[PDB]
C-alpha cells in the first residue's frame, strides 16, 4: 500500500 | 508544506483546491492542482487513482482557505477526470503521475480570470531550469509530518532543483527517480512538500516567464535529509497534455 507523502485519497495505504 | 510561509491565492492565482464528496455527504480535501487554461486543471493521477469517478469531486479556484470561503472564489464540478494510462508504482515512486480535470460550473461555465484566478504557462518541451535554481511550491498539505490537521491557510515555500545525478545516488532515491521526474529540496532540509500538497505546482521563472515546471508527486517522509521532494517533470508531458486537452 502507498508509502511516503504522495498517498492522498487512497483506499489502503 | 513544511516550513515556508503563509500566503493568499493572489500570490498563486492558478492554484486549484480539489475536494471529494463522500457517501456521508462530508467533503474532504484531496490535492492541489494548477489552472492551465480556462476549462482545465492539471494535477497528479495518484490523487484520484483509487476513486476515479468524476462525480465525487469539487474544484475551487480563487480559494486561500481550506474550509472557509474566500471572497471571489469559483466552484466547479469535474466534467472529465483524465488519468494517465501509464501510471504505475502506486506504492511509492509514482510514474506518469499527472492528471487533467475539465472543470464546469453549475451554470455550464469555465474559469473567469480575475485578481484571484489566472492561468499558469506550461514549459516548452524539454526546457527546465538548471539544477540549483530556486523554485516555489504551494499547497494546503501538512505543516509537520506528525500533524493530524491540514493548515486552514494556503502556504508556499522555496526549494532548489537537485541534479538527477544527485537524486539517483543510492543514499537519496537511487533508480526510483526517472528522467520524467525532477527532485527539489532545501539545502538544510528544513522546508519541503508534505502529505496534502500533491498535485500542486512547482513554479520556476524561465526567461522571465513563471512556468509550471513540476507537479508535486512523491517523496519519503517530509523535510528529511537526503529525501527530496519528487515532481512530475511537466516539460516531458506536453504531447500528452496537448492530446487530452
Ligand atoms: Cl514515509
Ligand atoms: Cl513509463
Ligand atoms: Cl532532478
Ligand atoms: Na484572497
Ligand atoms: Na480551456
Amino acid at each position: 500500500c502507498c508509502l511516503g507523502r504522495g498517498c492522498e485519497n487512497h483506499r489502503c495505504l | 508544506i513544511i516550513g515556508g510561509e503563509f500566503t493568499t491565492i493572489e500570490n498563486q492565482p492558478w492554484f486549484a483546491a480539489i475536494y471529494r464528496r463522500h457517501r456521508g455527504g462530508s467533503v474532504t480535501y484531496v490535492c492541489g492542482g494548477s489552472l492551465i487554461s480556462p476549462c482545465w486543471v492539471i494535477s497528479a493521477t495518484h490523487c484520484f487513482i483509487d476513486y476515479p469517478k468524476k462525480e465525487d469531486y469539487i474544484v475551487y479556484l480563487g480559494r486561500s482557505r481550506l474550509n472557509s470561503n474566500t471572497q471571489g472564489e469559483m466552484k466547479f464540478e469535474v466534467e472529465n477526470l483524465i488519468l494517465h494510462k501509464d501510471y504505475s508504482a502506486d506504492t511509492l515512486a509514482h510514474h506518469n503521475d499527472i492528471a487533467l480535470l475539465k472543470i464546469r460550473s453549475k451554470e455550464g461555465r469555465c474559469a473567469q480570470p480575475s485578481r484571484t484566478i489566472q492561468t499558469i504557462a506550461l514549459p516548452s518541451m524539454y526546457n527546465d531550469p538548471q539544477f540549483g535554481t530556486s523554485c516555489e511550491i504551494t499547497g494546503f498539505g501538512k505543516e509537520q509530518s506528525t500533524d493530524y490537521l491540514y493548515p486552514e491557510q494556503l502556504k508556499m515555500t522555496v526549494v532548489k532543483l537537485i541534479s538527477h545525478r544527485e537524486c539517483q545516488q543510492p543514499h537519496y532515491y537511487g533508480s526510483e527517480v526517472t528522467t520524467k521526474m525532477l527532485c527539489a529540496a532545501d539545502p538544510q532540509w528544513k522546508t519541503d512538500s508534505c502529505q496534502g500538497d500533491s498535485g500542486g505546482p512547482l513554479v520556476c521563472s524561465l526567461q522571465g516567464r513563471m512556468t509550471l515546471t513540476g507537479i508535486v508527486s512523491w517523496g519519503r517522509g517530509c523535510a528529511l535529509k537526503d529525501k527530496p521532494g519528487v515532481y512530475t517533470r511537466v516539460s516531458h508531458f506536453l504531447p500528452w497534455i496537448r492530446s487530452h486537452t
